[PDB]
């Protein structure tokens, strides 16, 4: 709904990204002869894999799970870009700003810290 | 006096200091277990059960 800071406010939702219903599977008509523009992009994060370091003999490095150490802190949001139509008819998204990065801390099995710059720049 | 290889022998009669001797050394072997492996954690490498 239309909910309000007071409402949000401590609960962690702040951090999560809007959702559309169940029922929203339609199509969005895109016209040539017009100019797009995303006013609105937000990504929210809920997983972190990093790959392992296979030793000298290796074998092959999976990505292992790893565990938020930074709270609800981790979400791109309020992005903005505008939607070129292109010749071959794609579509293209050319950021240009907004809250496009947020520094996340992950932990290892046996207690490294892996911090990392969780970005959409440019 | 008794000699220093008998002193242990006070508890020969004596029921129950012979158990709080015996609850004593099981104190520190129980100890001993756990400071042997908090020590074999502090040291131990996990990231390659293979070689
Ligand atoms: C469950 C095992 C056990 C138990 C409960 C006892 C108990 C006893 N023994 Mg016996 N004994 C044992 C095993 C055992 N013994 C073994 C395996 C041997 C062969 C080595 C002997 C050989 C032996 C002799 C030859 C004599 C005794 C005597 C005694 C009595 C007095 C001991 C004393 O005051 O020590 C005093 C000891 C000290 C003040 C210091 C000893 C320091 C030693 C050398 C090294 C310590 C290492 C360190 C603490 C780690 C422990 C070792 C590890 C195995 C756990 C006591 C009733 C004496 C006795 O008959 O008295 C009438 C005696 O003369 N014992
Ligand atoms: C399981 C261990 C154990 C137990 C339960 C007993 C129990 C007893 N002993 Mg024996 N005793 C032991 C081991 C043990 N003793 C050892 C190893 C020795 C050789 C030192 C003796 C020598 C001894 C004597 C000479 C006498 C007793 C006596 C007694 C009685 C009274 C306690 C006393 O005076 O303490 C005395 C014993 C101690 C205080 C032992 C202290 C040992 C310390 C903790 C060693 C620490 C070393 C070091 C810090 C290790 C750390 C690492 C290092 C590298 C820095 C009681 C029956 C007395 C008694 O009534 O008999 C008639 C007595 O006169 N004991
Ligand atoms: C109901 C009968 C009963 C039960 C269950 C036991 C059980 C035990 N006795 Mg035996 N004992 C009995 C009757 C009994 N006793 C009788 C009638 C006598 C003649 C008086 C003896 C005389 C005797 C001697 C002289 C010694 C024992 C010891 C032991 C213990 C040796 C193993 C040990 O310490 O493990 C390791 C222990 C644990 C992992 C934890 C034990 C925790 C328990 C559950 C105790 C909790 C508190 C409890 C209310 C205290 C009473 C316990 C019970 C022994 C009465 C064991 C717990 C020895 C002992 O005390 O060794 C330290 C010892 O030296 N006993
Ligand atoms: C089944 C295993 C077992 C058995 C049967 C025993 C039996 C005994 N231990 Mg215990 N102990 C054990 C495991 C065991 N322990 C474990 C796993 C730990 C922890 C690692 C301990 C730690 C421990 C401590 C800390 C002490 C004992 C003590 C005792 C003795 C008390 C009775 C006594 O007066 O001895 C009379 C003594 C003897 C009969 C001589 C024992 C000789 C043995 C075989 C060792 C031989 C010499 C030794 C290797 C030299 C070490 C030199 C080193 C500095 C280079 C007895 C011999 C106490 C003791 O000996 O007090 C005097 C004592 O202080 N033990
Ligand atoms: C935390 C860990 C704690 C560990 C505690 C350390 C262990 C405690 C001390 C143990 C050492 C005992 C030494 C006692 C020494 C000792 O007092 O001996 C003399 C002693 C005499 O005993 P008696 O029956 O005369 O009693 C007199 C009393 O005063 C004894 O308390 O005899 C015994 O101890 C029997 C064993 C003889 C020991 C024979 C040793 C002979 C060595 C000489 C040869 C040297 C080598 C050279 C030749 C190449």
């Amino acid at each position: 709904q239309t909910l309000t800071y007071d409402d949000i406010v401590g609960t962690g939702l702040a951090n999560k990204c809007p959702t559309l219903d169940d029922t929203a599977r339609g199509a969005y008509p895109i016209d040539s002869s017009q100019t797009y523009r995303i006013a609105r992009l937000c990504l929210q994060p809920t997983t972190f894999l990093v790959k392992e370091e296979p030793k000298n003999k290796r074998q092959e490095a999976e990505f292992v799970p790893t565990k938020l150490v930074t709270r609800e802190t981790t979400s791109l949001d309020q992005i903005q870009g505008e939607l070129k139509v292109n010749s071959d008819g794609s579509l293209t998204f050319v950021e240009e700003d907004g809250i496009d990065f947020q520094p996340v801390t992950v932990q290892m099995a046996g207690g490294e810290r892996i911090p990392l710059l969780f970005t959409v720049k440019n | 006096g008794l000699p220093w290889y008998r002193v242990h022998t006070v508890l020969i009669n004596d029921p129950g200091r012979l158990i709080a001797a015996h609850l004593m050394h099981t104190a520190l072997v129980a100890g001993w277990a756990g400071s042997m492996a908090l020590y074999e954690l502090a040291t131990f490498d996990p990231s390659d059960p293979v070689l």
